[PDB]
């Protein structure tokens, strides 16, 4: 079962890079909503 | 007396044996291909 999860692990390696670069990009989106007089971020 | 008897004839081709001949050959090559890469069925699981 450890080497049947390898045939699908090519699909998970590229997926976790989209989850890495969408959370980086969301982090620069949160960085610019700070200077927008939003009183949530306090 | 064949017009009152002799059963009813079947137009039967034995392609079910010919379908098994190719399927037994498709299993053989997929095994043979697995050996030449060194990636067995136990390697894929």
């Amino acid at each position: 079962t450890l080497q049947s999860s390898h045939i699908t692990e090519w699909l998970f390696t590229i997926h976790d890079d989209v989850k890495k670069r969408a959370l980086e990009c969301f982090l620069e989106t949160a960085k610019v909503a700070l200077k927008g007089r939003n009183k949530k971020f306090q | 007396g064949a017009l009152n008897n002799a059963g009813k004839g079947m137009i039967e081709t034995n392609i079910g044996n010919y379908i098994q001949q190719q399927i037994n050959l498709l299993e053989f090559i997929k095994m043979e291909m697995a050996d030449v890469a060194g990636i067995s069925k136990q390697r894929e699981g």
